């Protein structure tokens, strides 16, 4: 009785994605996914709303990624973010996170793709949240992509939140055992830099920050740069820092460097 | 920078413009013989040197000193220095950015490739922008776009490369090697090239006038369904694109003027408050260098944020520091596009004198007997085509215009099933507006408000999101019949159940829903306070006091900001009692000592103004 | 109605089940007669129909009723009647000649061959096709059973089809005349033979040879070329070698192109002899005691031949000797040109001079050609419009390359100025290295690959020389072109970074400067490990081909332990990495899951696979598309099955039991539970794998409902795994059983789409016949199941399974017949469970020298008997190998638990099959004798613990005293006599004495010596004097041997070996010095040949290591003063004398 229904709106939306309009197309799917909820089923109607949410991201995409609109505002990401709520809330009442995770992480990327990064990194800190005792590893970079997307939204105490969050977390399961050296190489790269950046005072300065600023006060040419940066800054000396920058420009990446610029720029 | 702002002493005199566009060739070519002949410059040689280009490209009478046919080999110069900056970032040894004479050919391609380039590299948040460092992306965007424009290249680079591949190949002349006469319209009843051509349209903009006729005659020309959704996309965008403020069309040093919904203040502009607006103007100016984005801004001064809101025939620009609470609360603080509530029904009541440079008047009522033709169909172009004269309903100078539109939307809800939730988000803020702009009468008031209170039952989350804004336009200016303001408060009971459910997590639900609710809800405390009882202000005080004791993940910044600029809003007129304001009080001054720095700010301007009312 | 009478025929057929009954036998085969004749009428449908019910009543009537089915085939074969009928008819035959049992092999021969040669004679053209596809699988499964006289008249029949004008007839006399000698009883004898006939076929070529048979003959010896690896001559080689010489310039366009392909694979893959006599000095001299001008043939001295085989072959084909011009397409084709530049490539790969050498040996003609040129203009043709023609210039500035760098020490300097002085041709490397970085970026597909092999052959030999630089360059020039629009392209470029070890490349990296920068002034780092690792390879994962993420998953597999991540508490520069990578080389029962060693294990392995999983498993999250779920399922199967996740337990760990490890079995174990993934196959086993060995490798930790788990965190999870396992064989069981539907799944709603899948799969594998393959979906994804199954049951118990072992037992009741290999052994493990079972001084002298030094001071010191019955009886009926391995393991863990032998309660003919078996192993007529034998020795000596052992002492020797080569047969045989003898009265010191004189008889072999250290340290711990009188036995044998140099000591384990032998040896034996000195001071026969060098030096390191440790200086002194052992032995003379001779 249903069934049938299903296999109909399926075909039905096989064949809009076959003419490729796509608001439709995942109308159907929101309609295959309802029929699926009014039986007992579990999985496939979240992969019903799931292929209609890549369906509105992917028309999305073809309306701000494909083609810069200046009339484009947004309709499709409303309706994605409703249908992939629905979606890992129906994985929390199955009780799997990781597959909602996964659903939030490529939210995330969506949201970062078009020129919105907040949400973006508070939808990466969620689903970073909902992997924290099953893959370690995977909130970890989910925590990584957010300190990106909240550097390029410019909230750098949140940036360096995340980054002693980073930091706590490797060290907790990190004998470093691996890729997490690589993190740790990262995090702390980019704490240094977000402490030169914004000067704490020592009130709200937490021991962690005691312990770098301690050890400033990895490979070796970067550590030594940075540790002479460290110098220079609280030196206060300009060429120093401008003909440091030179020198340390290729043994960074390139959100690093925007950090590494903006403490150029505010001591100067 | 500061030349935008300034009286005519201050001005840059005219002669020496020209000595002026030398000098930024000048920096750009030691920028690219210090890649060349050394390591890097350094990152303030290189953004100087940048911000330089850009702010030169920026001015007209600058911009006009390098349109000049005695100045081609200095605009060559700049294109090549600037595609071999951008190739000595992002493009690593052995790869590229993305999978008459000579010159001129060089630089055409160089600026075609780059524009490909900002659509593919120079995006924020990309992946593959992941290299350029990312203080560079909003300055080679603007310096690729307010570049693409120039008469060489403009002529080539609206051609996309999809024809290039294609044999088509005319002889070109305008006094400039590159002078290609228009793409005939033949290869656009292909999807692709057509898709790349609205896309170079888009992030192009326009020119001198006789530009967008021609682009209007051709997509006009345009008009399988795949084509004609384009078109009307592009059609949207193309009479959007003189809607633009300053310099009217150019998306480098412009963006979507917006009017003000909220009335200019009455605390403000006495003896007492003009202190009050000098240390609110300090503390905002601060917290748009800190959390806004810099969508009007390409450089990374600090004393530059500007409003694209004009006088009111348009005026001049107001500054920033004189619309202290005009701007409206669904705007995220400096994002300057469109968010379905640009004009407010003030402004073309008043704008246009009905009470109940290009002539757009006639492309409006073109697309008007276009489109009843095309109503009275597969149902997607009927969805889109709704969306269509939603979008451009905000450039109509004549209440007959509103009134054929009113009467084509009441009949395509006459014809059209109710099992169509998208046609239904796009159909009812344009039935509400359409209702906006006339006068409430009966007949009008009374299918509106069924449809309204039958939208907000349904289960598709931007339909709700439409009737919260139909919701917002129903409210603004007409004075509303004592029955049509009785079926109000089920609203009022939907703002108490759908605030009350979310108080705890806030992210989780949704992002714009919570926020434009919020404000709708603001502009029902203020402009109606009678209507609704004060429990009700009583129960949105606690909770936006829940709202604000969150914690950081769980109510964003956005909404952060939005709900403390609404209560602000609220504070600054005179509408609520003393004791809500006291709640508001302790509730500032709990919320104060929150570590977070932009959050401390603006509940420290809370804690400023709570002391500035008594 | 005939199309309905032969399809309801069939299924009267197929529902019997009513089998070994002769009513059943006679309507069986009227049937297959009658089958056989709905597939005689001449139209398409029906013909179909035929096809169809015949195989399947073939692959559904293989398990009981084999023989008679195969004996109806042959019946209708002798008819030779129609050729449809009988095509259909011979190569179902050839499918299924592979299935018989080794005693009735002999008959169907004999009465085979004439038949065979009767469809010889036959001449419709696909009759021969099937012919040509017939033959090697029936001589695969019949050659080792024919005498000579049988071959050799089959060979002469054959051969007789050598004339005709079809070449398909052609083809299928060459590859099956090859195919049957291939296999045939003394393949050496058989190939001197067939050359002898076919080059008495073109016995001297200055007569009219017909030239189709010219075409054939080469065409057999293009086949027979790879195959030569009393043995062949070097005369009768060197003969093939001036007749393709001669067959070069023959006027017609197809010999020409023959003779080219005989040439061209004779040179990729030479015989040995034949290669030693060409690249001679002299040459063919020693064996034998277009054009106008004097080349010079290949019997002169002072020129070695392959010179002037390249003079020849260019100065005729592609190159004219005026000026540097390419020849025209209108007198030769472009095929052959293609064809004569691998030729002229591989004969440059295998001496590069022949480059460098003048084309014509005399000046020729100054007044019509003011110059002369030399093979260079071959390199010109790269500008030739042809495709495939660029691309074999490719391959040979590629493979010239890397001739030249693996030719002479990389002194590329000193190579040259001799070159540059003998021959007069201006020529670098880098003047053909920017040639073929152009060539790879042309426009077609072809060139493209060819250009990505002649990277391939060249980069790793340039990168470690002293053009490293160009090796950079071209490098990124390979890496930009991972998107092109063939899927061939990008798995060539997926297989050139396979070969690349990245440690030298960052190497050059870090040493560089400017070449950072490359064109355009780049400013930046260039992480070619990040640019190949990240972007690359698990990028291109995420293909639609499952071509293209197989090889990206063997790559990844590959490029592992070659990354060199930066600055590993290991290696820390890149040139201790090096160091490491090349001292390593040259200076020095529970189931497959799981281990309980401590295993020490190395560094940055680890840390290079915890980063490639750490990349591939984020690629696997956040995979927005869908072919790159499968593409990372693939690679992470495979990393697993490569890198055991038991062994390198600290590279898959991820914090999920933090303190063997779990790693990430949460994410797959979601994977598996959705609804869109178990939807194809050729993932979802390999996910099954993989889960299975990421809740496996937890072992250990854990275990010290589901109470031996120990870990509660972890219990649900196998649940759901074990849970989800049985319902996968459910329905697999409800697949060979057709019925349509705690192990359930009829209410699941996501497992009928996959009983659904299945049943499609299984009906399109009966339908067609395929036996022997490896990509098989259904059997496959079974096989992976039950070997899960398996390897998650050796964590079960008692309480956990024994309410649900009747159902599993019900489960493999059915899935018995498809796949019983890996079916019985979930029986077995089933079993199991029910009762209760650096600093570059420390790398490259510190660290080894202690070793040697250390080693040095070391050295101076009730439900089963339905299925059992089955399986015994399957055993007895089959010829697949490992089914026999596993039913006799099932055997010997059978009667390793103390079980009464009720299970032959009446007779005893299973142990008469066995010796049965014991024949036909000693004769040589089974066909992989090899595999089976040490589990059948190891059963006899398990039941010999109630037969008596010296039967089993008599039937090794049986095979010893005649048969095959002993380190496959006889060796391994022993072993289990050895392990379960000594280890576990009179009579047993008799059968001691008697089995340690057949050890004492193979002491050449090291395994023997591996045995002899059982021996010696069970006997040392029992009695000293037996000990002594034992060691000195063994070493006064043991050391004329040694001096003798006939053991064969070639491997390093077997030097290993040996040296354990001498430090277990007892001091006493080599007490007197005078034999360990005498077999020291020894010269070998003849020292030109390598083998011979390397046993002699090999004897006097394992008796030079003996001197150092266990006796001291003086001693040695003494005892070298009291001989006369001159200094001269080998002086320069001496050696020279020797290497002469």
């Amino acid at each position: 009785n249903v069934a049938e229904a299903g296999e109909q709106f399926g075909q039905l939306g096989r064949e809009l994605r076959a003419q490729e309009c796509l608001p439709y197309a995942a109308w159907c799917q929101l309609a295959v996914a309802r029929c699926q909820q009014a039986l007992f089923h579990g999985p496939g109607e979240a992969l019903a709303l799931t292929e209609a949410a890549r369906l509105f991201l992917r028309q999305e995409r073809d309306a701000r990624q494909r083609l810069v609109c200046p009339a484009a505002y947004g309709e499709p990401l409303q309706a994605a973010a409703s249908a992939l709520g629905a979606a890992v809330r129906l994985h929390l009442e199955l009780g799997q996170p990781a597959a909602a995770a996964a659903l939030c992480l490529e939210l995330a990327a969506a949201l970062r793709d078009l020129g919105q990064p907040a949400a973006a990194a508070g939808h990466f800190q969620r689903a970073a949240q909902l992997q924290l005792p099953q893959l370690p590893l995977a909130a970890l970079q989910a925590l990584g992509e957010a300190a990106s997307c909240q550097l390029l939204a410019r909230d750098y105490t949140g940036a360096l939140a995340v980054f002693t969050r980073m930091q706590r977390l490797a060290r907790e399961h990190g004998s470093a055992l691996g890729a997490f050296s690589d993190v740790l190489v990262r995090c702390e790269v980019s704490r240094v830099l977000l402490l030169l950046l914004l000067q704490p005072p020592p009130a709200k300065l937490l021991p962690e920050h005691a312990q770098t600023l301690e050890k400033y006060s990895l490979p070796e040419e970067l550590f030594l740069l940075l540790q002479s940066l460290v110098m220079a800054t609280h030196e206060k000396d300009t060429e120093a820092i401008k003909s440091l920058q030179v020198e340390m420009w290729p043994l960074l990446t390139a959100e690093q460097n925007h950090l590494l610029h903006l403490v150029l720029q505010e001591t100067i | 920078v500061v030349v935008s702002k300034l009286p005519s002493h201050l001005h840059l005199p005219p002669e020496k413009e020209k000595d002026i566009v030398k000098f930024v060739v000048a920096t750009l070519e030691a920028l690219s013989w210090h890649l060349i002949h050394e390591q890097i410059p350094l990152s303030l040689d290189l953004q100087a040197g940048l911000d330089c280009c850009c702010l030169a490209l920026q001015l007209p009478g600058l911009w006009s000193v390098v349109s000049s046919t005695e100045f081609v080999t200095h605009a060559c110069s700049l294109i090549h220095c600037v595609h071999f900056i951008l190739e000595a970032v992002a493009v690593q040894p052995g790869e590229q950015l993305l999978s008459n004479p000579k010159y001129i050919t060089a630089a055409c391609e160089m600026v075609a490739e780059m524009v490909e380039s900002l659509q593919s590299v120079l995006a924020l948040g990309h992946k593959r922008n992941s290299g350029v460092p990312a203080f560079l992306t909003p300055l080679l965007r603007n310096i690729i776009i307010s570049l693409a424009r120039l008469p060489l290249v403009n002529s080539y680079t609206r051609v996309p490369p999809l024809v290039w591949k294609l044999g088509w190949s005319p002889k070109p002349g305008g006094d400039f090697g590159t002078a290609f006469p228009e793409i005939p319209v033949e290869f656009l009843q292909e999807k692709e090239v057509f898709k790349e051509f609205i896309y170079r349209i888009n992030t192009l903009g326009w020119t001198s006038r006789t530009q967008f006729e021609e682009t209007w005659a051709t997509l006009l020309g345009v008009l399988r369904t795949q084509i004609n959704v384009l078109a009307v996309q592009a059609i949207t965008s193309l009479v959007l694109s003189a809607m633009t403020v300053p310099v009217a069309g150019n998306p480098a040093v412009s963006c979507l003027e917006q009017q003000p919904r909220n009335k200019p203040l009455k605390a403000l502009d006495t003896r007492f408050g003009r202190k009050l607006s000098i240390i609110r103007g300090i503390v905002e100016q601060e917290i748009q260098a800190m959390v806004s984005k810099r969508e009007n801004i390409a450089t990374h001064h600090l004393y530059q944020a500007w409003d694209p809101v004009p006088s009111l025939t348009t005026g001049a620009l107001i500054s920033h520091e004189k619309l202290l609470l005009q701007i409206n609360p669904e705007r995220e603080l400096g994002s300057m596009s469109y968010k379905l509530g640009q004009v407010s029904i003030h402004s073309v009541w008043l704008g246009n004198s009905i009470t109940p440079g290009v002539d757009i008047h006639s492309c409006s009522q073109f697309l008007l007997e276009l489109y009843s033709r095309w109503i009275l169909t597969p149902a997607i172009l009927i969805s889109e085509v709704v969306r269509s004269l939603l979008v451009v309903s905000d450039l109509f100078t004549e209440r007959n215009q509103f009134e054929l539109m009113y009467v084509t939307l009441t009949e395509l809800r006459r014809v059209h099933p109710s099992e169509d939730e998208i046609l239904a988000q796009y159909l009812v803020p344009a039935t509400c507006k359409a209702a906006a702009v006339l006068g409430m009468d009966k007949a009008v008031a009374e299918p509106v408000s069924r449809l309204l209170e039958s939208t907000l039952r349904s289960s598709h989350l931007p339909s709700r999101v439409g009737a919260l804004h139909g919701v917002l336009y129903v409210l603004e200016c007409d004075l509303l019949d004592d029955t049509a303001k009785q079926l109000i408060p089920v609203i009022s009971d939907y703002l108490l159940s759908n605030l009350k459910g979310i108080a705890h997590c806030v992210n989780i639900h949704s992002q714009q829903h919570v926020l434009v609710m919020c404000a709708t809800a603001f502009y029902l405390i203020e402009n109606y306070p009678l209507d609704v009882g004060p429990e009700f202000s009583a129960s949105i005080i606690q909770m936006c006091g829940v709202m604000l004791s969150g914690s950081e993940e769980s109510t964003p910044s956005i909404i952060y900001h939005c709900a403390l600029r609404g209560l602000e809003r609220l504070l600054l007129s005179e509408q609520l009692s003393r004791l809500d304001a006291e709640s508001l009080v302790k509730l500032s001054v709990d919320r104060v000592n929150v570590h977070s720095p932009h959050r401390a700010m603006a509940a420290l301007g809370l804690m400023l103004t709570c002391m500035y009312t008594g | 109605d005939r199309v309905n009478h032969c399809l309801t025929i069939c299924e009267n057929i197929v529902a019997q089940s009513v089998r070994n009954s002769p009513e059943f036998q006679k309507l069986l085969g009227i049937a297959m007669e009658l089958f056989l004749l709905c597939s005689d009428d001449a139209e398409s449908d029906v013909r179909m129909v035929a096809d169809e019910c015949l195989n399947k009543v073939i692959k559904a009537l293989m398990d009981s009723n084999l023989p008679r089915l195969q004996l109806e085939l042959y019946k209708e074969i002798k008819k030779n009647g129609a050729p449809r009928s009988l095509r259909a008819a011979l190569w179902r035959f050839a499918e299924l000649a592979h299935l018989v049992r080794p005693q009735k092999c002999r008959p169907y021969l004999v009465n085979l061959l004439p038949c065979l040669t009767r469809t010889s004679k036959r001449p419709e053209e696909s009759v021969q096709e099937t012919l040509a596809a017939a033959v090697p699988k029936i001589m695969a499964s019949f050659g080792n059973f024919a005498n000579d006289n049988e071959i050799k008249v089959l060979l002469k029949a054959f051969i007789a089809n050598l004339k005709s004008s079809s070449p398909t007839i052609r083809r299928t006399a060459a590859g099956s005349a090859v195919s049957i000698c291939q296999h045939s009883r003394r393949t050496q004898y058989f190939y001197s033979w067939l050359l002898n006939v076919l080059l008495g076929l073109l016995v001297p070529v200055e007569d009219e040879h017909s030239t189709l048979l010219i075409l054939g003959v080469l065409l057999t010896l293009r086949y027979l070329v790879p195959l030569l690896q009393v043995s062949p001559s070097a005369e009768q080689l060197v003969q093939v070698y001036e007749l393709t010489l001669h067959h070069t310039q023959h006027q017609d366009h197809n010999v020409v192109t023959g003779a080219l392909e005989l040439l061209q694979q004779l040179f990729r893959t030479p015989p040995p002899e034949l290669l030693q006599t060409l690249t001679a000095v002299g040459g063919i001299g020693q064996l034998t005691a277009r054009i106008k001008g004097d080349i010079g043939q290949s019997t002169d001295d002072d020129s070695a031949p392959l010179v002037h085989c390249v003079r020849l072959l260019s100065a005729s084909f592609l190159l004219t000797g005026g000026k540097n011009v390419l020849v025209p397409d209108r007198d030769v084709r472009v095929s052959v040109k293609a064809l004569a530049l691998s030729c002229v490539g591989a004969a440059v790969a295998l001496h590069p001079e022949s480059f460098f050498s003048k084309l014509y040996k005399v000046p020729l003609d100054t007044t019509e050609y003011p110059e002369e040129q030399y093979v260079s203009d071959i390199l010109n043709y790269i500008d030739h419009g042809d495709p495939q023609v660029r691309g074999a210039t490719a391959i040979l500035c590629g493979t010239l390359i890397c001739s030249i760098l693996s030719r002479s020490r990389f002194h590329v300097g000193d190579w040259m100025g001799t070159i540059r002085t003998l021959t007069g041709n201006t020529f670098s490397l880098a003047d053909c290295i920017p040639l073929l970085r152009k060539t790879l970026k042309d426009e077609s597909s072809v060139t493209c690959k060819l250009a990505c092999t002649a990277v391939r052959n060249c980069v790793m030999s340039l990168c470690s020389s002293s053009y490293s630089e160009l090796g950079l360059q071209l490098i990124i020039d390979v890496l930009t072109l991972r998107n092109s629009s063939y899927w061939l392209v990008r798995t060539e470029l997926l297989e050139t970074l396979a070969e690349i070890d990245f440690r030298l490349v960052s190497f050059l990296e870090a040493k560089a400067e400017n070449l950072h920068r490359g064109a355009h002034h780049y400013t930046g780092l260039l992480k070619l490990q990040e640019r190949v690792l990240n972007n690359v390879v698990i990028h291109l994962l995420g293909d639609e081909d499952p071509r293209v993420r197989h090889v990206a998953a063997a790559s990844l597999i590959r490029l592992v332990p070659k990354l060199f991540y930066k600055c590993d508490q290991g290696q820390a520069d890149p040139v201790v990495a090096v160091a490491r990578d090349q001292s390593s080389v040259y200076l020095k029962r529970i189931y497959r899951g799981y281990n309980l060693l401590p295993s020490i294990t190395d560094v940055t392995m680890e840390n290079n696979l915890s980063r490639v999983i750490a990349a591939v498993s984020h690629e696997l999250i956040t995979s927005t598309t869908r072919a790159l779920t499968f593409g990372c399922c693939e690679a992470l199967c495979l990393l697993s099955t490569a890198f055991p996740v038991c062994i390198w337990s600290l590279g898959w760990h991820c914090g999920v039991p933090p303190l063997c490890t779990v790693g990430m079995a949460t994410m797959i174990l979601t994977l598996l539970s959705s609804a869109w993934f178990p939807l194809d196959l050729s993932a979802h086993q390999d996910a099954l794998i993989l889960a299975g060995n990421l809740l496996a490798a937890s072992a250990p930790k854990s275990l010290r409902v589901w109470p031996a788990l120990g870990d509660r965190a972890l219990v649900p999870m196998v649940e759901q795994l074990f849970s989800h396992l049985l319902k996968v064989i459910n329905i697999c069981a409800h697949v060979l059983d057709d019925v349509a539907p705690l192990g359930s799944f009829y209410h699941l709603p996501s497992y009928l789409r996959l009983h659904d899948v299945l049943k499609a799969t299984h009906a399109n594998y009966k339908v067609t016949l395929d036996l022997q393959n490896s990509t098989e979906k259904f059997g496959g994804f079974l096989r992976s199941a039950l070997d899960v199954l398996s390897q998650i049951l050796e964590l079960a118990t008692l309480q956990d399974i024994g309410k649900c072992v009747e159902e599993i037992l019900g489960y493999l009741k059915s899935c018995f017949s498809r796949e019983p290999m890996m079916a019985t052994v979930c029986v077995q493990q089933l079993l199991k469970t029910l009762f209760g079972t650096p600093g570059l001084y420390h790398y490259c002298f510190m660290a080894p020298y202690t070793h040697f030094t250390q080693a040095l001071a070391d050295a101076s010191l009730r439900l089963f008997e339905p299925l059992v019955i089955k399986a015994l009886k399957q055993y007895t009926t089959t010829t697949c190998v490992q089914l026999q391995k596993q039913v006799l393991d099932l055997l010997a863990q059978l009667v390793q638990l103390r079980v009464n032998y009720c299970l032959l309660d009446s007779d005893q003919v299973f142990i008469g099959f066995v010796l049965k078996q014991f024949e036909y192993i000693e004769v040589g007529q089974f066909r992989e004798s090899e595999a089976i034998i040490p589990n059948i020795f190891f059963f006899l000596v398990l039941l010999s613990y109630e037969i008596g052992i010296p039967k089993i002492i008599q039937l090794c020797d049986g095979i010893m005293a005649s048969g095959r080569k002993a380190v496959t047969h006889a060796i391994p045989a022993l072993q289990p006599i050895v392990h379960d003898l000594f280890v576990l009265g009179k009579e047993l010191e008799t059968q001691k004495e008697v089995v340690v004189s057949m050890l004492l008889r193979l002491i050449q072999y090291h395994q023997v010596l591996e045995m002899f250290i059982l021996v010696l340290q069970q006997c040392h711990k029992e009695n000293e004097d037996k000990w002594k009188r034992l060691s000195r036995q063994i070493a006064d044998i043991i050391l004329p041997m040694l001096a003798k140099q006939q053991m064969h000591i070639d491997s390093h384990e077997a030097l290993g070996v040996l040296n354990t032998l001498f430090e277990i040896l007892a001091p006493s034996s080599l007490r007197p010095v005078d034999m360990l000195l005498r077999s020291m001071f020894v010269t070998p026969n003849t020292m030109a040949s390598v083998s011979t060098v390397q046993l002699w030096i090999s004897g006097i390191l394992a008796i030079l290591r003996v001197l150092i440790s266990q006796s001291t200086e003086d001693i040695v002194l003494s005892r070298i003063q009291e001989l006369s052992f001159s200094p001269y032995l080998i002086s320069c003379t001496v050696i020279n004398r020797l290497r002469d001779g």
